[PDB]
């Protein structure tokens, strides 16, 4: 005979925005991988990463020799014009995250000694990628090393 | 149904008393001949809405009490209608979220 | 759940249950006759419980709302609250807009300082 | 067509509130109608229940959350395992006793002080 | 000494505008959906007359009622009967 | 249901890089 | 249990050949097993099915206290039945009688349930309004602090110059 | 009821505590603490 209480917040979650946040998210988290990152949020996070990268570069003793830097899209683009291209990027906060070595490239080229092919195979470039990533994880003044 | 025994009867006692429960009761409220839509029929005004928002209205915005303490709808009222140690605990009327 | 109303419903059902339990105990068990003491204790306890439940139901009834606050008083207050919620929304939007402009200005200034300091090198 | 629209309406609303069931979901997974893509076009079509004038009728609410969860398609390759369907059932029922546990906590917190 | 103090002011204002834009996002979602009050009350009655979204107060495991449709409502509906 | 055969010299240079700059975990 | 197969057969197509959603029904449906016709009252009245003891004065709290006391006094009169004449006809009436009383004690407090529902919306709105203003004030204080912070740092910089 | 006037409320849904996993025998684990810069770390990792 008695009529139980009307449970309005569930109905507010129905009729305003037609879904149900109220269920344990362990269903969706355990079964389904998370949603892929869209646009907008990408541009905002890249802009914040550009600002954090500027402020992290002005503190560290950057190599002042020929490394002209462009914060272009969260990637500092350390490029000496003669020989070498580096792209660096921090992951988290400003103080304590190390650097990631997103793309390393060697600009030195002669199309005759290297027999019409690249001077250095991607195997060796990836090896130097691991070595410089390790010496970044040594956490000295990193850019000089 | 067939048999009730000391221990089972005492189980019935503690379960019924834990479901259910110097005066410290609510202040009595009389009958109300002015009601707003049917009884007094106030044309929509403004004093009533300001009273329902800001002031203390003991039939509408809360439950008042002896010893003075005011309780609005989202709070739980602790009282003692008997002369015992057992306290009645009226749960909140609204339970926001 | 967890309302005064569900408490009052459970109190009324506990009253009906104490009625059926009181008769079923005090008729099933008794001292025979003469033309026991545990049964007398049971009767006293049952009477006390029924009285306490009645008092609690009365207190909860006193506690709920009156026959003032008719539905139109709720509805007009709801209308006024919708209007004031709109005004509070626009006010919050204005303060957020001023803060956003100030933040973009100080952000661009700090970026220019960083550009100059890196260009001096 | 009044009677056709009426039967389509009532049949579709019993289907989505039936689709709230994890056990009927495990039945549909094991009997394998999920791999048919007519069914995935149907489940894309059924998202008109999210409108307020159509969600006005859904007596069993959860169906809509699981309905979103069905559109993922990595989900429908899953749920053939009965262990994960039992897990979804345990989570639904353990969420369902929520306000009851809130009542127990509130009454004991009032009882101690 | 200009830079560090400008940075800490930037960070404090950034967290402030972030929490404010969170509340503004929630307000803007609430702006999208606006329903008459009696429709909310009626729908709350249909959702919780029988215990569909919130459990009955005295429930022990093995009780037949469930927050999903149930086997009997499925086998007795139009879906189970009228096609079979 | 390649390697251009000038990689011997590059590899010796890699070993000299390993020695002149060691990895650091 | 079954799956509507005719409409799912309809859905596999291209162009504009798929079907539209059905229109909204404003009359008797047959969901589940009950009818659930629309435009129903939330509290269906007591005059549809059982007697009604109480007039239209209906001041809920007084009649609830009256029904409490009537339940207790009819229990005492049922005890008088069991003392005096257990074979009477009246006990059947009495075992019906307080049943009707119990029905009314539920039927009045179910009439508090729409009101409670409406009232929780009201307090939610009030809390909603208050929280908005609190965040506004919180943010404005932060804004003020940031402004004066910038100011004093600007007040530092010509003192370096 | 009895033709009570309806007014257009627009209520913010309270999304403060989201239950992640409901434990057996009670004890829900409310996982999100709703941080700020860790959101940046999440979205920077996910890019």
């Amino acid at each position: 005979a008695r009529l139980p209480s009307f449970a309005i917040p569930y109905a507010i979650d129905v009729l305003t925005t037609g879904s149900y946040p109220r269920l344990p998210t362990c269903i969706r988290d355990k079964i389904i991988p998370p949603d892929p990152i869209t646009k907008i949020e990408k541009q905002a996070t890249l802009h914040q990463l550009n600002q954090i990268l500027r402020h992290r570069l002005v503190t560290t003793d950057l190599p002042p020799q020929l490394a002209n830097l462009t914060v272009a899209n969260g990637r500092v683009k350390f490029r000496v014009e003669g020989e070498f291209e580096a792209t660096l990027t921090v992951m988290g906060d400003d103080p304590d995250v190390p650097w990631r070595l997103l793309k390393l490239e060697i600009l030195v080229e002669d199309k005759e000694t290297g027999d019409g092919r690249a001077l250095v195979h991607s195997m060796q470039i990836s090896f130097i990628h691991q070595l410089v990533q390790s010496r970044l994880f040594a956490d000295e003044k990193p850019l000089q090393d | 149904l067939s048999r009730n025994e000391i221990i089972q009867s005492y189980l019935s006692r503690q379960s019924s008393l834990l479901s259910s429960s110097a005066r410290q009761l609510h202040v009595l409220v009389p009958q109300s001949p002015p009601t707003d839509l049917p009884g007094l029929t106030r044309e929509v005004t403004q004093d009533d809405l300001d009273r329902i928002q800001a002031s203390q209205w003991p039939g509408v915005n809360g439950c008042q009490d002896t010893q003075g303490n005011w309780y609005d709808w989202t709070q739980c009222i602790s009282l003692d209608p008997h002369g015992d140690d057992g306290r009645l605990n009226i749960l909140p009327y609204v339970c926001l979220d | 759940m967890a309302d005064r109303l569900t408490q009052l419903q459970d109190a009324v059902n506990s009253l009906a249950d104490q009625f059926c339990n009181a008769i079923g105990v005090l008729q099933q068990c008794g001292p025979p006759a003469s033309f026991a003491n545990p049964t007398e204790e049971y009767a006293q306890l049952f009477a006390a419980l029924i009285a306490r439940t009645a008092k609690d139901i009365d207190v909860l009834i006193d506690s709920l709302p009156s026959e003032e606050s008719t539905a139109a008083l709720q509805a007009a207050s709801l209308y006024k609250l919708e209007e004031e919620n709109h005004e509070a929304a626009t006010c919050l939007e204005d303060v957020v807009y001023r803060g956003d402009m100030l933040l973009e200005k100080i952000q661009s200034a700090l970026a220019d300082i960083a550009q100059s300091q890196l260009k001096t090198r | 067509d009044d009677a056709g629209n009426r039967l389509r309406f009532q049949l579709e609303l019993e289907f989505v509130q039936c689709l709230a069931n994890p056990n009927y979901l495990n039945f549909l997974a094991q009997r394998g109608y999920f791999k048919d893509k007519a069914f995935v076009n149907y489940l894309k079509y059924l998202l008109y229940w999210k409108d307020p004038e159509y969600a006005k009728y859904l007596k069993y609410p959860q169906c809509l959350h699981m309905l979103e969860l069905l559109q993922y398609e990595h989900f429908r390759k899953e749920l053939v395992n009965a262990q994960c369907a039992k897990f979804i059932d345990e989570q639904q029922i353990l969420h369902w006793q929520h306000y009851s546990r809130k009542r127990m906590r509130l009454q004991q917190a009032l009882a101690e002080q | 000494q200009l830079q560090k103090q400008l940075k800490e002011a930037e960070q404090i204002l950034a967290t402030a505008v972030y929490q404010a834009k969170e509340k503004l996002k929630s307000i803007e979602k609430a702006r999208k959906g606006a329903i008459s009050s009696e429709e909310i009350i009626k729908y709350a009655h249909r959702i919780s007359a029988s215990n569909a979204v919130c459990a009955p107060l005295t429930w022990v495991p093995g009780d037949p009622r469930r927050p999903y449709p149930t086997d009997l409502e499925m086998r007795s509906g139009l879906l189970g009967q009228m096609n079979n | 249901f390649s390697s251009i055969f000038q990689r011997q010299r590059v590899d010796a240079l890699l070993l000299d890089l390993r020695q002149k700059f060691p990895p650091k975990f | 249990m079954q799956y509507i197969k005719e409409y799912t057969d309809e859905n596999i197509q291209e162009g504009l050949a798929p079907k539209p959603p059905p229109p909204i029904k404003d009359s008797y449906m047959m969901f589940g097993n009950q009818f659930q016709c629309d435009d129903l009252i939330i509290r269906p009245l007591e005059s549809q099915g059982i007697e009604r003891l109480h007039p239209m004065q209906f001041d809920h709290k007084k009649e609830l206290r009256k029904l409490n006391m009537s339940i207790l006094i009819n229990f005492l009169d049922l005890l008088d039945i069991l003392i005096r004449s257990p074979g009477s006809i009246k006990r059947e009436e009495k075992l019906e009688d307080l049943k009707l009383l119990f029905v009314h004690v539920h039927h009045l407090i179910n009439e508090y349930r729409p009101h409670q529902a409406r009232e929780t919306l009201r307090v939610m709105m009030e809390v909603q309004k208050r929280q908005r203003l609190e965040t506004a004030e919180r943010f404005q204080k932060h804004l003020e602090r940031v402004i004066e912070m910038i100011q004093n740092c600007l007040a530092s910089l010509p003192d370096d110059l | 009821m009895s033709g009570v006037r309806a007014v257009r409320i627009s209520i913010e849904s309270a999304c403060e505590k989201q239950v992640h996993e409901v434990g057996l025998d009670g004890t829900e684990t409310y996982l999100p603490p709703l941080s700020m810069s860790q959101n940046l770390a999440r979205l920077a990792q996910r890019i």
